C-alpha cells in the first residue's frame, strides 16, 4: 500500500516551440529572443545628433545649394540621413563627378569645418557677381550654389586665370569645383568671350583637363545649359593649380576634414524624433536585449543580429 | 509515464509518495539546480555563438552600375539568408536538445530510486515503485536525501 | 533483438505471440501511425527549410573588367558551396536521426510491454517475454491494447 | 505463452550516409536529388525564348543583314545567345557600355521596333551610299538595317541639326554611332569636312564624339572602325543630334513594352519545341525533387541546385 | 559506474573479474577493434566535408574604387566567418558524438552480459554482476567469448 | 565470484568542448588547428618566387633603373611585392588600368622580354636625350629601359608612323607613354609642334591620346607627368604607333611564355633559402593538419584557413 512515484511539473501554459523533429510542440516555459518592435523614429546615437538633411541631398548640401542653407556650417554628427528622392539637388542641372565614391568617404566622415579658400573678391579681372541663374531661385531671385563661383567675362574680356591654393592646414581638404557645357557658340562667346576653351587642375595625384562640350539639350529646370562638378582631397602640403580661359565654376569654401569615424549615409523619410538610443535602424531605434532581431537589415550602433525570420523561441522548460 | 502532474509547483521534478500517514508532493532540488543553471548556460551560449556574423552596408552605384549594384544586393542577400538558416536551425538544434535534457533527467531519477531500493520494492511500469517493508515519512525522505 | 524479421510485412513496428490456441505477427497500428507521420513530417521541412538559397545569375564582364568578374565568379562559386554543404550535412542529420528513431521505437515498445507486466511475466533477453500466468488471445490483445 | 518483439527487414541493396557510418544498407531511401534534364531549350511556362542562332545581342539590335530574322521578334521569355556568335558587328568596332545593356535586356520581355529617322528625311545627304562588303547581304555590300551610314552628297555635307521627342508613353532605347576612317582622304571623300564632331544631347545624356583617324588592322576587310552609343529616352524627353561628319544615325528604336524577370543565357543548343517550367542552358527540368545538380544558372520554378553528385534520404531502418 | 580504472591499458573497454583462482583486468578485443574504426573514420571524414570551403583571393583597387574594395572586404571576411562556424561547430557535434559514442558503449557491454545470464546472475547497481554458480576462469572466458 | 564492467583511464589532462558541455576532461585529445608557420619566404613546390625587394611591379616592368635586377627573371612561383615599394615610377605619373594588370600578372608565371623597336631605329628623333634627374641611374639622369623618350631633332619633330606585327606564338604585353609637358614652353623646346597627339592601333585597340599642359606640384623634381597604357597584342597582330610628339615608344615587350596559379603577395619579409608545399604572406607552413589559422590569404597546397584560435576533437572517453 504504502509507495513512490517519479514525475515532472506541469501548467497552464499555452506557449509553444519548434523541433527538427517536431512542430507546435506546447511547452511549460518559453524564452522569446527575436526584437520586432522598434519605436519608430530617428534617434541621437549614443548623444550624438545625426545630419538630417530633409529635402536636401549630399551634393546639394556641399556645393551650396541656396535652399539647404541651414547646413552651410553643419556641427560633428553620428550618421547621416537622406531621403530617397531629396528635392533639392543640383539646382543647375547636370551631375556630380565620382559622386558615389564621394558619398563613400562621407561615410567615413564625422565632421567637417568648412573655410574660404578663394575669396570672390579675389577675381579682378572677371565678373564673380553675375554668375546666377533663375533655375537656383534664393527668396525669389536668382541665385547660384554658395560654395563655388560662376566665373564670366568682364569687359569683353576673360583672360586666362592661373589661380594655387596650397593647403597650409593639417587636415585633409575636400575641394569642389566644376565647369559649364553652354548651349551653342554664341552663348558660349556672350559668357566667356573666347570660343574654344579649357580648364587644367594639377595636384601632385591629379592630373585634369577638362573642355566644354555644347550641345543642344533638352531643359532641366529653365535650363539646357549642363554644369559638371568634381572634387578632390587635397593632402596636407599639397597644392592645387587652377588654369582656365573659360567655363570655370571656381572653388570659393572647402571643407577641412577634422574626424574620422564610423558612419553611414541613411536613406530614410523620417524626421528627427528627439531621442537617443544605442542603435538605429532607417525605419525606427532599437532598445532592446534580444540576441537577435529583424526590423532591418541596414543599421548602426551597438546592435542586436539581423535574421529575416519573423519568430524566433527558444526552449527553457518542459514538454506538457 | 502517463503525464506530469499538475500539483508540484516547487521545481520542475519531483516526488509524490503515498504513505500510511498520508500524501503529498516532493520536488527533488539538487536536480532541480542543476537543470537550471544547465539551460541558463545554453541560452548565453546561442548569444555569443551568432555574434560575428555578417553586418550589412548601404552602398550606391550610378545608373551604368547595375550589373555591380546587383552583385552587391545578391551578395549581402545572400549572407542574410545564410545567417537566418544558422540562426533558425540553431534554435532547432537547442529545442530538441533541451526536450531530450529534460526526459534523460526523469529516468535518471525513476533508475536513481530504483538502484536505491533493489529487492525491497517492485516496480510497477507507470514511473511508480510498491515498496514490500512499509516505508514511514522519514525514509520517504532516506529514499529522497540519497541515504536509504 | 539478435536480428530483424523478413516475415512480417504488415507494419513497421509490432509484436509476435506464441499461444495454446495457435500463433501468429501482429504489427503495432498504434506505433506504426505516428512513426510514418513523423518521417514525412520531417522529408517536408527540409523541403521547406532550403526553399530561400542563393540563387545563381548570369553577369557578363568585358576583358578590362578581369577582377570584379572574378569578385562576381568567386562570390557565387562561395554561396553555391555554403548551400550544397547545408544541403549534405542536413540529410546526413535527418538520415542519422531517421535510423536512432527507428531503435528508440523498439525499446520503448519492449519496456511498454515490460512495464505492463512486471511480476506477472519473465524477461528471457533476446526481447521475449514469458507469462507466468497463462495468456490466451484476448490478454495478448490486451497487452497490445 | 509469450510475446516477442520485432522489426521489418528485405531484400533491397539501397545504402545511405551518416555522419557516423557510410554505405549503410537499409529497407527503403528516398532519393531527392535530381540528375536528368531534358537536353533541349524549351518555352517557359508557355512562353517561346529569343534565340538568337548566330546573332549577337550586338547584330540583333543594330541589325547586321544577316539577322534579318530578328527585326520584329515577338514577346520571348529569355533569350539565349552562342558563346562566340558569327554574326556580331559585321562592319568592325565596338559597343559602347555593352555588357550594361545586355544587363537591361535581362530586365526586358518585349519591344515594339519604330522607325524615328526615315531614310528619305535626309534631303542634304546620301543614305543609299553607306554600304561596305564587310556587311554583306545577298551577296552584296550593305549595312546595319536599324541604323544609317550618311555620306556626303554633291561634294557637301552641311551640319546636321535633327531632334526626335518620344511622344510615347514607352521609355525608348535608342542607337547612334560614329565612324573611325583611315586617314584625312578616306574622311574627305566621305564626309568633305576634314574635321568633324557629334553631339547628342537629352535631359540626361551630354554627349560629344570626335573621329579618331588612325592607322589599324584589317578586320572583316575594314581597317576603318565604327562605334556604336544607346540610350534610354524617357517619355516626353527628346534627343537632339548635330553632326558634320562620321554621324551613324538613327533610322529605327526600340519601344520598351514589358518588363520581367529574364534572362541572356549562353548555350550552343537549339529550340526544341517543348515546354517547361525550368530551364537551364544544359536542358530543361521536369522534377518533383527538391534539389538538382544539373546546371547552376537556371530560370522558372526549379529545384535548389547544389553541387553534390549524390543525396539520398533514409525512410526505412537499417538491416 | 563510479568511474574508470587505471589499471587496464590494453584497450578502451574490458572487464574486469573476481575469482576463487585469482582476479585480473580483460580488455574486450572486439568492442575496441569497432571503435578504434569508428572514430578513425569520423577524423577523417570532418577533414573531407570540409575540403570545399571558400578560398580567398588578394584583389587591388585604386582610390576611385573604394566602394568595390570595401565590397570585396565584406565579401571575402563574410565566408571566411561561415566557414569558421561551420567548422567551429562540427568539432562540437563531433566531440559530443564521440563522448556519447563511449557511453553507448559501456552500456551495451553491461547489457550483453547481463542477457547472457538471466537467471543465473544478480545484478548489484554498480556495474558488477554476482554470479549464483560459481564461475572459474573458463566461464569468465566463456561470458567473455 | 564476480564480474564487473569498466572503461579506460589515465592522468591526462587535456580537454575539450561540445554544444552541451565545455571544459571537459578526456583521456586523449586531437588537435587539428595549426598555428605555427616558420616566418619567411620559400620556394613553392621547387620554384623560386619573384621577390621584387624595393621596386613595384609597374617599376619593374617598364624598367625602372633601380630595377635593373629583374631585366630578365626567371620562371616564378609567386610575386612578391612590399606594401608601398620605394621604386616605382620615377619620373612621376600614373600606370593606366594598372589593377587590371597586376590580375593578369597574377595568371602568369614567365615572361621572355624581347626588344621590339630598337633605340637605333629612330633616325629623324633623339632617342637618347630623353633622360631625367627623377630617374638617377649610377649618378646620372637615366630613364626606363624597356620605354624611350623621344624628342626632337634638328628642331623637328616629324610625324611617326610605326607598326610592330607579332610574329612570335606567344601573347605580347606591349607598354607605352605619353609626356604631359608643364607649359608650352616646354611643349616646343621638347617636340616642336604646339598641338600633338598620339594614335595606337590593334585589331581591337582604338587609342588616341592628346597631352595634358598642366601646372602641377613637383614629385620627384618634376612638374611634369607621364602616363604610360598596355595592351595584349595576339599572334599575329600588329600594333601602329602614329604621333607628332609626346610620345613614350615601346622598345622592349613581354612574350607571355607560361601561365597557370600564381598570386600577387604583398609582404615584407626576404628571401629565406626554403622550400615549401603552403605560402602565406607572414611565413610558410608544412603541417598535416585539416585547419590553420596564419592567414587567410596563401598559395599551394594549404590547410584550410580559418579564424579560430583553438580547435580540438575527442578522441576517447572522459574522466
Ligand atoms: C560508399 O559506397 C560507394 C558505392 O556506391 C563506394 O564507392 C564508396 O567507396 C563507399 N564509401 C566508403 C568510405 O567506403
Ligand atoms: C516633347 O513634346 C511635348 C509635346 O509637344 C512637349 O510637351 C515637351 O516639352 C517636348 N519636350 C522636349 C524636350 O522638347
Ligand atoms: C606648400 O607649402 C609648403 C610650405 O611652405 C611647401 O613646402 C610646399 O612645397 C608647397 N606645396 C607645393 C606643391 O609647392
Ligand atoms: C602580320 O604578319 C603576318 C605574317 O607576315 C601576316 O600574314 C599578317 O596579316 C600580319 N598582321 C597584320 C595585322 O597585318
Amino acid at each position: 500500500p504504502d509507495q513512490i512515484c517519479i514525475g515532472y511539473h506541469a501548467n497552464n501554459s499555452t506557449e509553444q516551440v519548434d523541433t527538427i523533429m517536431e512542430k507546435n510542440v506546447t511547452v511549460t516555459h518559453a524564452q522569446d529572443i527575436l526584437e520586432k518592435t522598434h519605436n519608430g523614429k530617428l534617434c541621437d546615437l549614443d548623444g550624438v545628433k545625426p545630419l538630417i538633411l530633409r529635402d536636401c541631398s549630399v551634393a546639394g548640401w556641399l556645393l551650396g545649394n541656396p535652399m539647404c542653407d541651414e547646413f552651410l556650417n553643419v556641427p560633428e554628427w553620428s550618421y547621416i540621413v537622406e531621403k530617397i528622392n531629396p528635392a533639392n539637388d543640383l539646382c543647375y542641372p547636370g551631375n556630380f563627378n565620382d559622386y558615389e565614391e564621394l558619398k563613400h568617404l562621407l561615410s567615413r566622415i564625422n565632421h567637417f569645418e568648412k573655410i574660404q579658400i578663394i575669396p570672390k573678391s579675389s577675381w579682378s579681372d572677371h565678373e564673380a557677381s553675375a554668375g546666377v541663374s533663375s533655375a537656383c531661385p534664393y527668396q525669389g531671385r536668382s541665385s547660384f550654389f554658395r560654395n563655388v563661383v560662376w566665373l564670366i567675362k568682364k569687359d569683353n574680356a576673360y583672360p586666362t586665370i592661373k589661380r594655387s591654393y596650397n593647403n597650409t592646414n593639417q587636415e585633409d581638404l575636400l575641394v569642389l569645383w566644376g565647369i559649364h557645357h553652354p548651349n551653342d557658340a554664341a552663348e558660349q562667346t556672350r559668357l566667356y568671350q573666347n570660343p574654344t576653351t579649357y580648364i587644367s587642375v594639377g595636384t601632385s595625384t591629379l592630373n585634369q583637363r577638362l573642355v566644354p562640350k555644347i550641345a543642344t539639350r533638352s531643359k532641366v529646370n529653365g535650363q539646357s545649359g549642363r554644369m559638371e562638378f568634381f572634387w578632390t582631397i587635397l593632402k596636407p602640403n599639397d597644392a592645387i593649380n587652377f588654369e582656365s580661359n573659360g567655363n570655370f565654376i571656381a572653388p570659393e569654401n572647402a571643407y577641412k576634414i577634422v574626424k574620422k569615424g564610423d558612419s553611414t549615409i541613411m536613406k530614410s523619410e523620417l524626421e528627427y524624433g528627439n531621442c537617443n538610443t544605442k542603435c538605429q535602424t532607417p525605419i525606427g531605434a532599437i532598445n532592446s536585449s534580444m540576441p537577435f532581431h529583424n526590423i532591418h537589415p541596414l543599421t548602426i550602433g551597438e546592435c542586436p543580429k539581423y535574421v529575416k525570420s519573423s519568430r524566433l523561441v527558444l526552449a527553457t522548460g518542459l514538454r506538457n | 509515464i502517463e503525464g506530469g502532474w499538475q500539483g508540484m509547483v516547487d521545481g520542475w521534478y519531483g516526488y509524490h509518495h503515498s504513505n500510511e500517514q498520508g500524501s503529498g508532493y516532493a520536488a527533488d532540488k539538487e536536480s532541480t539546480q542543476k537543470a537550471i543553471d544547465g539551460v541558463t548556460n545554453k541560452v548565453n551560449s546561442i548569444i555569443d555563438k551568432m555574434n560575428t556574423q555578417f553586418e550589412a552596408v548601404g552602398r550606391e552605384f550610378n545608373n551604368l552600375e547595375r550589373r555591380i549594384e546587383n552583385l552587391n544586393k545578391k551578395m549581402e542577400d545572400g549572407f542574410l539568408d545564410v545567417w537566418t538558416y544558422n540562426a533558425e536551425l540553431l534554435v532547432l538544434m537547442e529545442n530538441e536538445r533541451t526536450l531530450d535534457f529534460h526526459d534523460s533527467n526523469v529516468k535518471n531519477l525513476y533508475d536513481k530510486v530504483r538502484l536505491q531500493l533493489r529487492d525491497n520494492a517492485k516496480e510497477l511500469g507507470n514511473g511508480c515503485f510498491e515498496f514490500y517493508h512499509r516505508c514511514d515519512n522519514e525514509c520517504m525522505e532516506s529514499v529522497r536525501n540519497g541515504t536509504y
